[PDB]
RNA sequence: GUGAACCGGAGAAGUCAUUUAAUAAGGCCACUGUUAAAAAGUAUUCCCCACGCAUGUGGGG
């Protein structure tokens, strides 16, 4: 059973499919991505140029199946246009400004199955695994931000199956999804009924060329899926928002216990300040710590000389970096905690 | 050729700008609440200053036919001078026009000229006074900040067509944003009454609002439109640019400025000679907190420096070095006790950086140019 | 939250000559009058041992002084908000109103280290009006998460819907 | 093969493009509403910039546009948090006294600050076909473009805000598929304590990269990128099994590193 | 190489001027840290290195 549709997937954060109805300076575009705008999608990545998709390449791919399914309808988006700002225009020139006004969609998503020959969805799906141009999503500022080439193609019936086959993928986990999903998909006759019925509606997206640009008419019907029964919803991938480490803290550790071993025999079991014989260790650059313990920024301590330190970063700031030892600065405040330690300090507690 | 001022300045408690409802203007920088400074009015500060007075050569007034009459002397021409106003598309309501117009004081003798003689008649005269108004620009004022008129175009007298009437700017200033969080205060003030009655009532109760905040002042000069706006003065442009860092260091804001007084001096000015404009906003993207073994202004500095050795060492190109001076009085606060290399050369009296700039911009003295 | 629980019912539990010490140092540094940091470090160090969870050490601190100055009987169910809601709701509502909410929202802009005073100022308020209540577990845990923005906005909606009823 | 360049860069707050009533541009992502620069803005200041111009059939034709198709690729600069629009109440002086203390005009302007995300990609065999097999030229532009968009910004209203930021991380990337990294900010980055604004979407972006490489990105082709922020100053994802194949602290050796891969030429 | 490609909404600006939160006040009242104790001790000092019938001397920790 060879695969015979392959299937599209078509988000981005912009995406403008243009409508027939522009043909002025108001820059339109349709709900659904068109049949002409994605066989152009197709014949870049295929490296195709505009003269030679109309001899055989389009009526070649013309004779497939398209249908559209709905994940995210998105939010149209306008956009204010000026050309030739400070600059002449073409027709002779003038110094004048153009103005326009385009529309975009914004945080939308489609997946399109295009039915048609094994050995033809093979070459394409080859053939958009590294495209030979840049493909963007309608104009030339729209990349993109998801691959096209996602989806493995398959052998089915139907397009409603088909459309069925690839799950809904879910962004953050808060997030809630639609709950009636339209497809929009090229009418069929079949042979038998060869008369559409009255909700059938005409789009304009047929292509014959690109340069001198052609378009004929087709009859669309638009019917609509139901998640979970026709499409199951997929989970997200293991990611999150990005939070600075707060690293980790474990004393009973044993290669802390180890550590703090090599460090007292080190500095030779003797005090840094007051030159006692020494009770524990500070860790002086908090950074690495639980898992990349280097013996070398540790300090040796007595008891006092650590609740003096402890005490001075308790106050003022604190934060990944500590107080060290052997810095001729901080050594008349440590000592004046000495003093206040050794005069004030009450063992019953 | 650039040159970019960088100024770091703590304030006193006061509302040396505020917004229509009397609040301190803030702005959010770094998804963090800061104070802010509008451009306009650190230019309008600078420009109005005592220490500009003698390069304040423009006026940018609503009402010119007052200045016609008062330039005049006693000859009746106020309803002429409006009439001829009118003509060259500028409308008039009640002896002021619809727009401010920007030009320099020397030229109000020749329109004096033009409206007193009724040898020319009135729309020609009309024509005249528009060749008048767009060449008007040999002045500091409008060279530094820039104009562009436009006038009506429903009322004109379809022979008074406009010649090229913009100047472009030769002085970009920045929003003064502040280094560290907003903290906005509110004074509750009451006015007591100065005759005794019955009750202890005073005459008004109310609240106005305040802050303290050090800011980070970022200012550029273009010399070379500098010297194009004044056509080729240069001795004027030094002139200019040694005005202006005089004014800009030594006056602030008058705003409520006889209530809080806050007439505070920068604690570091950092001068660079480039070709293309740097901004060291982005110092600043985390606030500045506080550590009981510094203060905020030395913090401030600090990562100032921290910032600039960032630049420096990210952005360096061999085909284009920068020069940089860094002041602070009697060299109070340096460049941070870490590097002692981003300032080329440490100066510790205003006066002397004035000095070393202007020679660096041409070789001439401020002796020289002050007149 | 078991160790926020053990944290203000050692607060609850202490004795006067303590509770003195900690009323001097109000508005005071960590690392002087060193019987403050001998008894902060009897109150909070046991939380760490045995419990995984503890409150942070500012928010600790911030909670001692104020449970010193403005000793109130630990409660479930009396959170700032709500209490503040409740006295705002009996106020003018054209002069009082505004300066009094002005000063609670003071409050949803600083950090840790700066929420003393304007903290102060309402727990001033509160014994004004003779409270005799405070939910200081529901505040400790509200403080500590203070950087996510839900903890804001349900901060601010609980104390809007106090105030309405 | 395709190359393409991500651009992380924080703006002071400032108006840098308008639309018809004077706000700026926005559009919708994530659920809410960010800050945007048209992608032909940023197009056409990195194409009239004089050090550009002065730096570098002709150069500018072949990788911009005027069938004459360009190589070059700008796509909307989108904002990684949401937008936080403001009003500035401005009032005008007059320098000459009245009868009472009028303005002469009173208004509001609109300003915004945002951390943008630039997206750009070059096609490198549009580009080598369009100056028909020339190869180090091309990579000279490729280099005069990565310096030029390194250090240029929109000249809208810089005369009052003067935001003339640098940018502060950038990831060139070389890969077949063009897929651009937006779905790293679907959520909008709140600010911390622990954190800038730049690092927080730098290191959303690190995580997005990270997310992606144990997915799609298989050992069919290895994918080659560099990351470079000014003298180390923000690390793409810290070890992290090296996502990023070098960290780089000036624009020279990035550009070098680039070259050097694409065709070893100096 | 897509109703696509080539494609700025830009230029100008100070929210200013005026002001006391004033007037009254006690944290008071009651309290034993008490009960018991030698700084003494010879039967192998925890370790290196020169000689000996001594039933140990010398130097080092
Ligand atoms: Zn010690």
């Amino acid at each position: 059973a060879p695969p015979n549709t392959l299937f599209l997937r078509l988000e981005g954060a912009l995406q403008s499919w243009g409508s027939n109805e522009a043909k002025f300076a108001l820059r339109r575009t349709a709900d659904a991505p068109t049949k002409s705008g994605v066989l152009g999608l197709l014949c870049a990545a295929m490296g195709i140029g505009r003269a030679e998709a109309a001899d055989s390449w389009l009526p070649k791919l013309a004779n497939l199946r398209m249908g559209v399914r709905i994940d995210r309808p998105g939010i149209r988006w306008w956009d204010f246009h000026t050309v030739g700002a400070g600059q002449r225009m073409r027709m002779k020139t003038r110094a004048e400004t153009l103005l326009s006004r385009r529309e975009y969609l914004a945080d939308a998503s489609f997946l399109v199955a295009l039915q048609g020959e094994p050995e033809l969805v093979a070459k394409l799906s080859a053939a958009l695994a590294k495209p030979v141009w840049a493909i963007y999503l309608g104009r030339k500022s729209c990349p993109p931000s998801r691959p096209v080439c996602e989806h493995p193609p398959g052998f089915y019936n139907t397009l409603e199956e088909a459309l069925s086959a690839v799950p809904l993928q879910k962004r953050w986990h808060n997030e809630p999804l639609p709950q009636i999903l339209p497809c929009v998909m090229d009418w069929i006759p079949g042979y038998d009924g060869e008369h559409a019925p009255d909700d059938a509606e005409i789009h304009y997206d047929l292509p014959v060329s690109f340069q001198p640009p052609r378009h004929l008419p087709r009859f669309v019907i638009r019917r609509e899926l139901v998640v979970g029964e026709d499409v199951q919803v997929s989970r997200e991938t293991g990611t999150s928002v990005w939070r600075p480490k707060g690293t980790r803290a474990d004393y009973n550790n044993s290669e802390y216990k180890k550590v703090r071993a090599e460090r007292l025999v080190m500095d030779h079991a003797a005090c840094m300040v007051c030159k006692a014989p020494a009770t524990t260790v500070q860790h002086v650059n908090y950074r690495r710590a639980g898992g990349k313990e280097i013996p070398e920024d540790l300090r040796a301590l007595c008891r006092l000389c650590h609740d003096a330190c402890t005490m001075l970063e308790y106050g003022s700031g604190m934060t990944t970096n500590r107080i060290d030892p052997c810095d001729p600065i901080w050594r008349e405040r440590i000592l004046a905690k000495r003093k206040e330690i050794v005069e004030f300090r009450s063992r019953g507690q | 050729m650039l040159i970019e001022i960088h100024m770091i300045q703590n304030h006193s408690p006061a509302n040396l700008n505020r917004d229509d409802l009397g609040a301190p203007k803030t702005c959010y920088f770094g998804g963090v609440l800061r104070s802010r400074i509008s451009s306009q009015c650190i230019k309008r500060s600078i420009r109005t200053s005592n220490d500009f007075k003698a390069l304040l050569g423009g006026v940018r007034t609503r009402r010119l036919a007052d200045l016609i009459q008062q330039e005049a002397g006693e000859t009746e021409c106020w309803k002429k001078a409006q009439e001829i106003l009118n003509k060259c598309g500028f409308k008039n309501k009640d002896d002021n026009t619809k727009m401010l117009v920007f030009m320099s004081k020397d030229k109000i003798k020749d329109l004096a000229r033009i409206v007193l003689d009724n040898s020319l008649g009135l729309t020609e005269a009309a024509q005249q006074v528009a060749n008048v108004i767009a060449q008007a620009t040999l002045a500091p004022d409008i060279a530094l900040c820039g104009r562009m008129l436009e006038p009506n175009d429903k009322d004109k007298d379809k022979k008074v067509k406009w010649s090229n009437t913009t100047v472009e700017a030769a002085l970009q200033v920045a929003h003064a944003i502040s280094t560290h969080i907003a903290r906005p205060e509110i004074d509750y003030f009451v006015a007591a009454d100065d005759v005794p009655g019955e009750d202890a009532g005073a005459g008004h109760i109310g609240e106005s609002m305040f802050a303290s905040a050090c800011f980070y002042k970022y200012f550029s000069i273009d010399w070379e439109q500098l010297v194009k706006n004044l056509k080729g003065d240069t001795n004027l442009a030094a002139h200019t640019v040694g005005a202006f860092l005089l004014a800009a260091a030594k006056t602030n804001p008058s705003g409520k400025q006889n209530s809080f007084a806050a007439h505070n001096y920068p604690d570091g000015i950092l001068v660079e000679f480039k070709n293309s404009p740097i901004s060291y906003a982005n110092a600043f993207v985390r606030p500045v907190s506080v550590v009981k073994e510094s203060d905020l202004v030395e913090q401030s500095i600090g990562q100032l420096s921290n910032y600039v050795n960032d630049i420096r060492l990210g952005y360096y190109d061999e085909q284009s070095p920068v020069i940089g001076f860094w002041f602070s009085p009697n060299n109070r606060y340096p460049l941070g006790y870490k590097h002692s290399k981003l300032a080329s050369r440490n100066i510790g009296n205003l006066n002397e950086l004035v000095g070393a700039v202007l020679d660096y911009i041409g070789g001439f003295k401020w002796e020289e140019v002050q007149k | 939250n078991r160790g926020t629980v053990d944290f203000i019912a050692s607060l609850e539990n202490l004795k006067e000559g303590d509770l003195g010490i900690l009323r001097k140092l109000r508005g005071a540094r960590l690392d002087e009058k060193l019987p403050g940091f001998d008894l902060f470090s009897a109150l909070w160090w046991p939380l760490r041992q045995k419990n995984q969870r503890a409150p942070k050490r500012e928010v600790a601190w911030l909670i001692a002084k104020l449970f010193a100055e403005f000793r109130f009987e630990q409660r479930e169910g009396a959170t700032l908000p709500i209490l503040m809601g409740g006295i705002c709701r009996k106020l003018e509502p054209k002069k009082e109103l505004p300066r009094v909410l002005a000063r609670f929202d003071q409050l949803a802009s600083l950090d840790i280290m700066q929420m003393e005073e304007p903290l102060s100022v309402i727990m001033g308020i509160l014994r004004k009006h003779q409270q005799v209540c405070l939910d200081w577990v529901g505040l400790t845990d509200v403080l500590s998460f203070w950087e996510q923005e839900p903890v804001k906005r349900e901060w601010s909606d609980s104390f809007i819907k106090a105030y309405k009823i």
